[PDB]
């Protein structure tokens, strides 16, 4: 979307690997923040947004 | 800004009690492998709050 209304998916009920995410050079940038991007993988949530 | 101070953001391993590295080599987070030059998720280690 147009940045004022940036698109929201909620994400839920799933496994999780970032990581099949972030070891992809294929990417202009790929950062984290509060969190080290591998520790992501041992987490759990009730939530998760993109 | 003073830039005296230096800070270390990441490392390899763990400080064990009192052990100490003055070390400066780039430290690979991620799938690029350094070879002493910065890249996609791999950083020089090394700080300072200016």
């Amino acid at each position: 979307a147009s940045v004022y209304a940036w698109n929201r998916k909620r994400i839920s009920n799933c496994v999780a690997d970032y990581s099949v995410l972030y070891n992809s050079a294929s990417f202009s940038t790929f950062k984290c923040y509060g969190v080290s991007p591998t520790k992501l993988n041992d987490l759990c949530f009730t939530n998760v947004y993109a | 800004g003073n830039y005296n101070y230096l800070y270390r953001l990441f490392r390899k391993s763990n400080l064990k009690p009192f052990e100490r590295d003055i070390s400066t080599e780039i430290y690979q987070a991620g799938s690029t492998p350094c070879n002493g030059v910065k890249g996609f998720n791999c950083y020089f280690p090394l700080q300072s709050y200016g």
